[PDB]
């Protein structure tokens, strides 16, 4: 990375923050069996006192989703960035 | 102006799609929207669908929100860094 | 060996309400080397009564 | 250890509820123009017998 940006570190980094920020929302996201930390709080989805219970895995329901479209078409602008 | 694009945004997917995609939350902070919904189908061609009438209510308000900016995710979730 | 069914102690009502069984930390334990030999004599007594 | 099996004792509802809405829509029946032919004929070498 220090490489790439040495030319034009400004300019570089401006346009490389997009497919380095975009890699970390999208990573774990497919994978079948997904751990996940349980929490628990209130009933609206905006709730703040929550509670946190142990580790554990379930099977992903959208699994298939990721088949489609949109995706395909996203990860292509990405790896054009 | 976010909220009322963001109330533009539910009539179409309500009005083409229908059953599909219902909404629980609306948080509005500056120049940015967060939506917590839940997906009714896990659909190749459906999903495609919907999430094509989402960035035709944007571009005909008259903005231009990128497909690789644009969040459709389960397991993630970014608001305010 | 079949384990019986998880759910026989625990029923789950809405996402986060659910039952807790009495020996519940008996349940959720592990046997070692030594004491899964023990189990074994025990299925080895009952087919073979006296 | 707490992560190694995969969990089956929590049944998602909100997916056999999206199954049962799906099943509503199966059309079983079918809107034709012509029904479909019942009998066919061969012709055995005549003019007269099929």
């Amino acid at each position: 990375f220090f490489i790439l940006c040495l030319p034009h570190p400004k300019k570089i980094n401006n346009v490389l923050r997009a497919p380095y920020s975009w890699f970390v929302k999208m990573w774990g996201v497919g994978a079948d069996p997904i751990v996940v930390l349980q929490s628990t709080a209130g009933d609206d989805r905006n709730s703040k006192d929550v509670f946190y219970d142990k580790f554990r895995t379930e099977p992903n329901r959208y699994k298939a989703l990721f088949r489609s479209s949109f995706y395909n078409e996203s990860r292509r602008m990405n790896e054009e960035k | 102006h976010n909220m009322a694009i963001g109330t533009l945004m539910q009539r179409e997917v309500g009005r083409e799609q229908p059953g599909v995609l219902t909404f629980l939350s609306e948080q509005y902070v500056g120049d940015d929207t967060l939506f917590y919904t839940k997906l009714h189908t896990t659909d190749t061609k459906v999903f495609d669908k919907v999430a094509a009438s989402i960035f035709d209510t944007v571009a005909k308000c008259g903005h231009e929100a990128s497909p690789s900016k644009t969040m459709m995710t389960p397991y993630s979730v970014e608001k305010t860094q | 060996y079949i384990a019986p069914n998880p759910r026989i102690s625990s029923i789950t009502l809405t996402q986060r309400i659910t039952t807790t069984g009495p020996f519940a930390i008996l349940t959720g334990s592990t046997p070692t080397a030594q004491q899964l030999n023990d189990v074994r004599k025990i299925y080895l007594a009952l087919m073979f009564p006296g | 250890t707490a992560t190694r099996e995969v969990d089956f004792t929590v049944p998602d509802v909100q997916k056999i509820l999206d199954d049962i809405k799906a099943l509503a829509a199966e059309q079983v029946y079918k809107i034709v123009k012509v029904p479909s032919i019942s009998f066919r004929h061969i012709v055995m070498q005549s003019r007269d017998r099929v």
